[PDB]
């Protein structure tokens, strides 16, 4: 083999390594922003504060690396 | 930015 060792890729299971890295949904991958240093997946709404829409910029740097 | 959707 799978490509994510954590969840040998189940789209059942929630993964926070190959998912939303907070919350491990896979639901939404248009609101799912990849971070350009680190590239997890986060929701817009799992962000603290939540951002209303994707943002317009070409990179996005998540809480963990900006 | 990207998405997981791209
Ligand atoms: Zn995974
Ligand atoms: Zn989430
Ligand atoms: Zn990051
Ligand atoms: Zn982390």
């Amino acid at each position: 083999g799978p490509s994510c060792k954590h969840c040998k890729d189940d789209v059942n299971r929630l993964c926070r390594v190959c998912a939303c890295h907070l919350c491990g949904g896979r639901q939404d991958p248009d609101k799912q922003l990849m971070c350009d240093e680190c590239d997890m997946a986060f929701h817009i709404y799992c962000l603290d504060p939540p951002l209303s829409s994707v943002p317009s910029e070409d990179e996005w740097y998540c809480p963990e690396c900006r | 930015v990207r998405t997981k959707a791209d």
